[PDB]
RNA sequence: UAAAUUAUGGUCAAUUGUUAGUAUUCAUAUUAAUUUUUUUAAAUGUUUUAUCAUUUUAUAAAGGUUUAUUUUUGAAAGAUUUUUUGUAUAAAAUUUUAGGAAUAGUUAAUAAUAAUUUAUAAUUUUGAUUAGAUUGUUUUGUUAAUGC
């Protein structure tokens, strides 16, 4: 063991990854993503996307509050923010008036 | 039969150093997936109600 | 085990074996025979699969040719490729991990492949096998030694965690002053 | 031991404590009948089938299990051997050992076993039939050892069981205790078949808890 | 105490066992003598050992010699499979004539 | 083994849709200690806390102990500020161990019939139990792991404060009656007849 | 997984595929393009839009025994029944335009 | 796990969800409103307020609530996989420019090789039609 | 291969790019039924067997099937099928034993249609509370006996009116008029 | 190869491979070869510390029904041979039995004579073993023995342990274990402390050693029909001791 | 011959044995059908438990609802006491007398230092709980065993009123309990069995009569049905019965 | 948290319970202080706050003050962060 | 009880017979076959071991089954300086035949019980037991396709 690494250090190609023994790429059992399979409907996974109805919710990107919430109380910070269409924005931007439109 | 399992070690170096990330990662997306379907369940309580 | 074995298949021991990383595959006419590479246990029933584990790839024997890839003026890309499909990452599961034993055509290939060190059975019959001797190996470990402070990490980072949490970045853990 | 002591220790710390309200019985669950796996099983005491995570009271036991080692007379069909033989017996805490040898004796189910009076031992030294199991310091774990009226006798050679491997059994044989049932000249069905012990199997010499070879 | 539990699995009657409740129908005098039998069994073992051990040992002698003859002695699931005759359909006319039917029970 | 291959077993147990116990915490905090792999007991203060679990006086007892070894006043403080605030010490009126309370979780039918489906589903959160986990008051632990991990990241101030709390009240108020052992942490012995055993002269 | 080989033959993706090819003097080498897309089932692609594919089964794209049903021969002249008069055969796409 | 809203076989009328709500005392109709099958909701359900019946709010459900509470702990490429990519500059401050121009020798040794054999075509087939062997002369489809 | 024509195969061993592997069984056999009986001569007495039987489980046709998207599946989760099961309690006689008769799914693909179907069970019941009738809720456990591997697990309504009558003493429910079918016209006169 | 749970297998009212019940034997030579070697701990115990029970001044003095609930398990040791009360005594020559009591005698006083008594109830067996002369160990002032008068005494000192039991049983409740505390000796460093101490000069260092060590006579390999590779045969360097990876000396 | 050949009946596996214990070294026979019976094949009526504390004290105030005049239980009772001498002269004085005769609906440890000034305040509690109450009617059916078969009971079904009547005791046993810190034996929050003793076995015949009463002399009638009455009073009684047969009623409420 | 002996008052055993006399008491510095805890507060200290010792009837009407509670502070909480 | 598109989004459904007044899956077609063609098989002696012994090597002969076949580390993988643990038999869904009816070592509880314990027991027309054909639940063929 010792002289062949002390010939492999002396080799300079070496001291690279091989990516086939220098780590586990995915170790679970399952994939990172769906992989074309099946849906509910057999739509066999070219029949289909994800992302639709099927895939897990995404749930509110907020809180469900009762009575006293955003019923004229008050105002969250998605108020101060958002700005009537008259006055100008804070940045300037040379958008096109077709895009614009 | 020496470098044969120097590398039967390695490979649970290799294959938990990576179920370690590989877990850790599934998840925090299974959690930000189990925490929002667990939210939609609440809301539609809240609907339901 | 049994009063009256089963006469050409008779392995080592008990009835459900060890996993064993065989390269099977089946014999019809040799243009029409390649290697289903698989996990699976010693001891099997007749077919391939009461004890498979986990199919592992497939060996083409049969050296293909760049039909895949323009003609270079490359000889080693032109020379013939022989080609194969692992399962890498569940190989190192069940060898590294669950310790199945690897037979010798299976280490044959991922020799080759570059995972697992050039097998017993290779034998370069051109050269003779060693002579061991201890005056001259203890003068050697004399000669040159290498030190317990550098042979101790290597032992743990190899066989033993080596995600080295860098002490200067695990400040990145230690939080700030709203509960610092 | 490290739970034994403890347990020990914790249990008669909540009797050391008078301001403790009592256990709230419908918050104190049993254990379930019915379950998961295949078998009737039996776990501890202080243990559930299901998961209860929660450490619950460490209560008074009420009936120990106490085991009694006595003494079976088997036959190998290679000669009759010595074997460990416990009878676990569910028995209160407060019961002279008169009474739990009583109850021993209508407990068990060989009757190889109660044919002749016998008494109890822990570590050698008997324990009297008028006092009771604290009066010694009998729990679950005493490790006890029963002793026959022929115990004393045993390395003899008179009472021994005369087998058919090595010995005449004569007629009058042929109508006692084991040997009117044990099965001497094979049935068509071997009709009662025992276990069997090779002639050659601990090795030259028997079971020590040494190793002579 | 009507309904079990989630966590333990267990029973009605089990939780009104740990509560202390009596969910039972009025019973039949059949219903009542078979469990006032069910309920003296110990009693007849403490009065059959104690008093007549010559019987407890000949009865003993009875069982003793039955747990080793008869049919099985060890514990395969072909041994102890909880109904041999209709687990096992295969062999009821020709070699097991014990039973006359396949089947017995849901 | 390797120490990792508790850690790892605490996640597969987490990947296999499971709920680690409080106990499947305390056992793969000391299996990670006892090796010295602390950032790893960290971890698994890190993995019970991307549970959102409510960790137990035991479990930040535990915690902190790791936090003592590291010697990272920061990494106790969080369990401080989060968690072991709301322990107060047996005060003289109280009973010392409050009994455990939660009942086993049952249904009635019209609870069972109408309710969704996953309302009713029981795979045990371990934040269920707090309310009896926390009923034997480990806080002078707690607090002496507090002071521990003050003197060893120096804050001498803090400490003192920590400590001089902490003597106070074991001057005045009772004893908690402590834990009957953990009847699944530190296992009970099994009764073994030690006979056919390899005496002392065996070999 | 075919679903996501643009994935899967994408540098920054951790969990790329792995390819080596072992020359025949033993220096193992990462696979090249080409090799990596053989190891996916068969990818065609033509668009249409602009500028029309070389469609499969035409009158020249085919042979004859597929063509025809019978043995014709190639000739490079005077191919009536293919309605062409000569054919000079310069190499397939030598000359015209590289985005055609 | 799935329910009536997720699995299109749940609310089939014919003979699972009639059932339901002959039991759950709903009012069950052929072509409902409620497209289980229910015409509306029973006299149970409608009185008593169910949210918090059964069981507690699963306490994770803060997960999605707060977004800083949940993280992966090891960062990406720390199994191992650090020098995946290629063009990283976490692999080329890793290796540095000479790790680099080796491991790229091969690739650059692919081009020079396309063209030192390129130009001696050219230099071969440049005069065009000549003779060069036995019966082979010079064609410019080799170079072509 | 499968996807090709007969006279364009070739060679039966490998498939060359991809696609199904599988042998091309032979169903198209023309099976038959040797009569070896005569039509009055049956060896059988209820159902005579006169035409070749189609064979199979999970293979018969109409093509019956498992389905667990039932009421079971409706209200309660479950870790294994059959785990949970709710029925009319009906017959206790044995004592300190339920039988809960309580239905599955079998779903049709065919005709795109359902029967659930019923089933008498085993069900111990420690302590004898359930009377016919009450709709309860069953569970499976380690078995019981040769047949029960169930418990009663909760009443869901318990037969108030029944428990009375038991209270009273009458039968909590009379016994069915009429036996099963029969084929002997049994002349009962007075 | 572990341990298995539990018996699934056969009915329990039939004990069926269950390894069998030793039971030490007093008549054979196994009773002497499992209470032999528990002696001599005893007697480096009762050397090294002062334990209560086992210097007594007599037998013990009890009724014929309570003789069975003191003694058994009671071990001691007089100043002299004499039989208790209620016993006979049976002399023993055997050889196969004796041998033992070799590690006994080199590590004390050697052993004189060895009995097996019986009570007239036939029910005690004591075993009652006469030791004789000066003890080998440096027994300690603070010991048992050293109150036994042995060590104050001269040479022929004939004091003898005796160990009590029921017969028939089996080698647990042959209490002789409990005894195993372990104790050094500490006369060893008495040497540093009285008239030896400006004696004693110690060296701490080592010596310039221009010497290297004398080899061994030149190894020649075996000559017989070798067993073989006794790694590979599970057989431990000597069938004694060792490791079967540390397979040194067998034979190369 | 006559069933399955391994049957389930004896099918156990106990695991407070060892590991390997019954393969390979010893055998644990035993009678394992008893110590799996059910509370519905002994009569384990799971009484409220009382702490350490609790249980050294004896009751000395118990709440109790009265039995009316010319009962049914009465004379059920008297004939169950019939066929106990007539079975057995024995068991004469094990009985509890009919006119001791209540119903337990809870026992309390009162200091007698705090003793007509706290029965007050419980006797304020349960006015002001019993007030708006009907009379209530019960089912006595079927006995029971309090002490491990020491006492044995007729106790009230669950069946026709317990419900009223435990959130009733359940409200006084929290009241009694965490209001006013009296002892009742349990914690404050759980619910005591309201319980009808019919005999008992008591310290003072432990010794000669056992800690245990004979199930044989009882258990025909373990399942039987007593009667269903009306009662109209709940009384918090001292205890002591040599009053007047009945125990010193230290306070009523009318229903 | 909700630990035995803990139960939910009244309006007279607040009075009682609470009732420490300090007149430096500024209702808008005290509320102030409480509603910045509050907010800086995280959805796990509202766990454990509902005392076990209860019935199903009130234990389920505690539930549902209290989410009325945290939705309150929680629209409070919004509305002082973007004040 | 509102139209809407930032323009083909999520990847191919498609039926090819010369009949013979008319009603009706029904001769002649094509597809998969079988009838049909020798490019897949093949041999004997299992092998070690210290020895008349013992360690190692466990689902293809049939056997006729439709309420049916189910189970583990203790072997082995398998790593140390010693005594080291709690994971198994259970099930659950689906079961044929023209003319359809009775079947039986029995059902449950006790039980480490009862060849003579207790009992208003159990299987069945939601098609039982007998007998009959039949190998049981990701492999094909046809068809655009539920099917068959």
């Amino acid at each position: 063991r010792d002289v062949e690494e002390k010939r492999h250090s002396r080799d300079v190609v070496n001291e690279l990854p091989n990516p086939w023994t220098d780590y586990v790429s995915h170790a679970l059992p399952f994939p990172d993503r769906d992989a074309g399979y099946p849906d509910e409907y057999g739509d066999i996974g070219q029949w289909r996307a994800p992302g639709g109805p099927g895939s897990p919710v995404k749930g509110p990107g907020y809180y469900a509050p009762p009575m006293e919430g955003e019923h004229q109380r008050g105002y969250t910070a998605e108020w101060r923010d958002l700005k009537n269409p008259m006055r100008p924005p804070e940045f300037p931007t040379p958008w096109e008036r077709k895009y614009k439109q | 039969e020496a470098q044969f399992e120097h590398l039967r070690k390695v490979y649970k170096r290799q294959w938990l150093e990576s179920f370690r990330v590989n877990a850790d990662e599934y998840i925090y997306k299974y959690n930000i997936t189990k925490a929002a379907q667990l939210a939609q369940w609440e809301y539609e309580m809240q609907a339901q109600e | 085990a049994r009063a009256i074995i089963k006469r050409r298949t008779p392995q080592l021991w008990g009835a459900p074996g060890a996993p064993i990383i065989r390269m099977r595959g089946h014999h019809v006419v040799w243009k029409f025979q390649s290697y289903d590479l698989f996990v699976e246990h010693t001891h099997k029933r007749r077919n391939s699969d009461a004890r498979l584990l986990h199919y592992l790839g497939k060996h083409c024997p049969h050296p293909q040719k760049s039909l895949w890839s323009p003609d270079t003026p490359v000889a080693q890309d032109r020379h013939l490729f022989m080609l194969t499909t692992v399962d890498v990452d569940a190989f190192k599961y069940w060898f590294g991990v669950k310790r199945c034993r690897l037979s010798m055509r299976p280490w044959a290939l991922l020799a080759k492949a570059g995972l697992l060190p050039p097998s017993l059975r290779q034998n370069s019959k051109i050269m003779p096998k060693p002579i061991f001797d201890k005056e001259q190996l203890m003068r050697y470990y004399l000669a040159n030694r290498k030190e317990e402070a550098t042979i101790e990490r290597e032992d743990y980072l190899n066989y033993k965690n080596s995600l080295v949490k860098s002490e200067e970045e695990r400040a990145a853990e230690r939080p700030v002053a709203p509960y610092l | 031991g490290q739970y034994e002591r403890e347990a020990f220790e914790a249990r008669r710390r909540l009797e050391e404590s008078k301001n403790y309200p009592g256990p709230i019985r419908s918050a104190t669950p049993g254990d379930t009948r019915f379950y998961a796996g295949s078998l009737e099983s039996i776990l501890q005491d202080n243990d559930r089938h299901y998961w209860r995570a929660v450490i619950d009271d460490p209560q008074v036991q009420y009936v120990i299990p106490l085991r009694i080692r006595f003494k079976l007379f088997t036959w190998v069909t290679t000669g009759w051997e010595q074997r460990l033989h416990i009878v676990q017996t569910m028995a209160p805490r407060d019961i002279t050992i008169a009474r739990l040898i009583e109850l021993v004796t209508i407990e068990n189910q060989s009757p190889y076993l109660c044919s002749s009076t016998f008494t109890l031992a822990v570590d050698g030294k008997e324990l009297d039939p008028d006092k009771s199991l604290s009066d010694y310091g009998i729990t679950e774990h005493s490790r006890i050892d029963a002793i026959e009226k022929l115990d004393h006798l045993l390395h003899k050679d008179s009472e021994r069981p005369l087998d058919w491997t090595v010995d005449e059994m004569t007629t009058e044989c042929l109508k006692r205790s084991p040997y009117k049932e044990m099965g001497m000249q094979p049935q068509p069905n071997l009709a009662p078949r025992y276990e069997a012990r090779p002639k050659g199997y601990f090795g030259r010499n028997n079971y020590s808890g040494m190793k002579q070879e | 105490g009507l309904n079990g539990c989630v966590e333990t699995g267990r029973s009605r009657s089990e939780v009104a066992r740990d509560l202390g409740l009596s969910y039972t129908r009025p019973l039949q005098e059949n219903e009542k003598k078979q469990l006032s039998h069910q309920a003296l069994y110990y009693e007849r073992l403490a009065k059959f050992k104690m008093e007549q051990p010559e019987a407890a040992r000949a009865l003993e002698r009875e069982r003793f010699v039955r747990k080793f003859s008869g049919m099985f002695a060890k514990m395969d699931i072909k041994s102890g499979a909880p109904d041999f005759p209709s687990t096992y359909r295969k062999l009821l006319g020709t070699k097991v004539v014990r039973w006359a039917s396949k089947r017995h029970g849901p | 083994t390797i120490p990792q291959e508790a850690l790892h077993w605490l996640l597969r147990m987490i990947v296999d849709n499971f709920n680690p116990q409080h106990v499947h915490y305390i056992a793969a905090m000391k299996t990670l200690q006892n090796a010295g792999e602390l950032d790893m007991a960290r971890d698994v203060w890190k993995i019970m806390e991307r549970q959102q679990t409510w960790p137990c006086t035991s479990t930040i007892c535990a915690y902190l102990d790791v936090c003592v070894e590291a010697g990272e006043k920061t990494w106790a403080m969080e369990a401080w500020n989060r968690y072991c605030t709301e322990l107060k010490f047996l005060q003289p009126g109280e009973v010392d161990p409050k009994p455990v309370s939660r009942v086993p979780f049952s249904l009635t039918r019209e609870e069972l019939l109408y309710l969704p489906k996953w309302k009713k589903h029981f795979d045990h959160d371990p934040n269920l139990d707090v309310v009896d986990l926390n009923r034997f008051n480990r806080t002078r632990e707690v607090y002496l792991r507090m002071a521990q991990v003050m003197l060893a990241g120096g804050e001498r101030d803090s400490f003192q404060h920590f400590y001089t709390k902490l003597e106070e009240a074991m001057l005045s108020t009772p004893t908690p009656v402590p834990e009957p052992p953990n009847p699944h942490l530190v296992r009970r012995p099994q009764w073994s007849p030690y006979e056919h055993c390899k005496s002392v002269h065996h070999s | 997984h075919e679903a996501l080989k643009k994935l899967e033959l994408d540098p920054t993706n951790e969990k790329r595929r792995r390819f080596v090819i072992r020359q025949p003097d033993g220096t193992l080498r990462s696979a090249k393009m080409s090799e990596m897309r053989a190891w996916y089932w068969k990818e065609e692609w033509a668009d249409f839009r602009f500028w029309a594919p070389n469609m499969e089964w035409g009158i020249e794209n085919t042979p004859s025994q597929e063509q025809y049903q019978e043995h014709v021969p190639d000739t490079p002249d005077a191919d009536f029944r293919k309605q062409r008069r000569i054919q000079s055969r310069p190499v397939k796409w030598f000359y015209e335009s590289h985005y055609t | 796990d799935t329910d009536a809203s997720k699995n299109r076989f749940f609310r089939g009328y014919v003979f699972g969800q009639r059932e339901l709500h002959q039991l759950l005392g709903r009012p069950h109709g052929f072509e409902a409103n409620n497209t289980d099958g229910s015409n509306d909701i029973s006299a149970y359900e409608m009185t008593t307020d169910q949210r918090y019946k059964g069981i507690p709010r699963p306490a994770i459900t803060n997960l999605h609530y707060e977004p800083e509470w949940n993280y992966t702990l090891y960062r990406a490429g720390t199994h191992g996989s650090q020098l995946s990519n290629p063009r990283s500059p976490l692999t080329a401050e890793v290796l540095g420019d000479e790790l680099m121009k080796i491991r790229d020798i091969k690739s650059f040794d692919h081009c020079k090789a396309w063209f030192d054999r390129l130009q001696y075509l050219i230099k071969l087939h440049y005069d065009a039609v000549g003779d060069i062997g036995e019966f082979k002369s010079r064609h410019t489809q080799h170079v072509h | 291969p499968w996807w090709n024509f007969q006279t364009e195969h070739r060679q039966r061993c490998v498939m060359m790019y991809g696609g199904s592997r599988a042998k091309n069984t032979h169903n198209a056999n023309h099976r038959v039924f040797i009569k070896k009986y005569k039509r009055n001569a049956f060896p059988n007495r209820t159902r005579h067997h006169w035409a070749v039987s189609m064979t199979g489980v999970l293979g018969q046709r109409p093509r019956r099937m498992p389905w667990p998207y039932d009421l079971t599946s409706l209200i309660f989760n479950q870790p294994r099928q059959g785990s949970d099961k709710i029925g009319y309690v009906v017959g206790t006689s044995m004592l300190k034993t339920a039988v809960v008769a309580a239905n599955h799914m079998v779903y049709y693909p065919k005709f795109n249609q359902r029967v659930s179907r019923t089933s008498r069970f085993f069900a111990h019941d420690e302590d004898l509370a359930c009377v016919e009738g009450d709709l309860v809720h069953i569970k499976q456990c380690r078995k019981i006996s040769k047949y029960k591997h169930y418990y009663v697990f909760s009443i869901l309504e318990p037969n108030i009116e029944g428990r009375e009558r038991l209270k009273l003493g009458l039968k909590a429910v009379p016994p069915p008029l009429f036996g099963y079918p029969v084929s002997r016209r049994i002349v009962k006169l007075n | 190869a572990k341990r298995f749970r539990y018996n699934t297998k056969y009915p329990s009212l039939v004990s069926y491979n269950k390894l069998p019940w030793e039971i030490l034997n007093h008549e054979t030579p196994e009773f002497h070869m499992h209470v032999a070697p528990h002696y001599e701990q005893i007697m480096t115990l009762a050397a090294s510390t002062h334990v209560p029970h086992i210097v007594g001044k007599k037998h013990l003095e009890m009724p014929p029904e309570h003789r069975l609930r003191l003694l058994p398990g009671m071990f001691y040791m007089l100043d002299g041979d004499s039989i208790p009360e209620g016993f006979t005594a049976n002399r023993v020559l055997d050889p196969t039995a004796l041998q033992y009591y070799g590690r006994l005698e080199s590590l004390v006083a050697p052993v004189q004579a060895v009995r097996m008594l019986i009570s007239d109830d036939l029910r005690i067996v004591c075993n009652s073993v006469t030791l004789q002369g000066p003890l080998q160990l440096p027994v300690a002032s603070y010991a048992s023995l050293a109150s036994l008068e042995v060590v104050t005494n001269k040479a022929s000192a004939s004091f003898t342990l005796f160990h009590f039991v029921r017969p028939n049983r089996p080698p647990s409740e042959l209490q002789l274990e409990k005894y195993y505390i372990h104790a050094p000796r500490a006369m060893a460093l008495a040497e540093f402390n009285s008239t030896s101490n400006t004696s004693w000069e110690p060296k701490l260092q080592a010596p310039k050693r221009s010497k290297r060590v004398t080899p061994l006579p030149a190894y020649r390999p075996p000559q017989s029909y070798l067993m073989g590779l006794a790694e590979r045969l599970a057989v431990v360097p000597g069938s004694s001791f060792g490791r079967r990876s540390l397979m040194w000396g067998h034979w190369f | 011959e006559r069933g399955l050949y391994f049957p389930i009946n004896h099918r156990i596996v106990d695991r407070r044995i060892a590991s390997g214990v019954t393969v390979e070294e010893a055998d644990v026979q035993s009678r394992y059908r008893r110590e799996l019976r059910t509370s519905f094949a002994t009569g384990e009526t799971r009484q409220t438990i009382p702490p350490a504390w609790s249980a050294c004290e004896r009751p000395t105030h118990f709440l109790s609802l009265r039995l009316p005049v010319r009962n049914v239980l009465r004379t059920r009772v008297n004939e169950m006491h019939n066929q106990i001498l007539f079975s057995h002269q024995q068991h004469a004085p094990l009985l509890v007398p009919l006119e001791k005769l209540h119903i337990t609906l809870g026992v309390m440890a009162i200091s007698e230092r705090e003793e007509t000034e706290r029965l007050a305040s419980i006797y304020d509690c349960v006015s002001e709980v019993f007030s708006v109450i009907h009379p209530l009617q019960l089912r006595f059916r079927g006995l029971g065993t309090f002490g491990f078969g020491r006492v044995l009971f007729i106790r009230v079904v669950p069946e026709a009123d317990f419900g009223i009547l435990e959130t009733a005791v359940s409200k006084i046993r929290r009241r009694v309990g965490g209001e006013l810190k009296v002892d009742m034996k349990g914690n404050p929050h759980d619910s005591y069995v309201p319980h009808v003793t019919i005999a008992k076995i008591r310290s003072k015949q432990q010794t000669q009569f056992g800690s245990k009463i004979p199930i044989s002399m009882w258990v025909e009638y373990q399942h039987h049905d007593f009667g269903d009455v009306t009662f109209s009073q709940v009384d918090i009684c001292s205890m002591r019965g040599s009053k007047d047969g009945y125990y010193h009623t230290e306070g009523s409420v009318h229903l | 948290h909700a630990t035995y002996d803990v139960a939910p008052l009244s309006h007279k055993e607040l009075f009682s319970i609470y009732q420490n006399w300090d007149k430096t008491r500024d209702e808008l510095d005290l509320l102030e202080e409480v509603e910045e805890r509050i907010s800086k507060w995280k959805l796990n200290k509202w766990e454990m706050r509902i005392p076990p010792l209860l019935t199903a009837r009130e234990k389920e009407l505690m539930r549902q003050q209290q989410e009325l509670l945290k939705s309150i502070f929680f629209d409070w909480g919004k509305c002082r962060d973007a004040l």
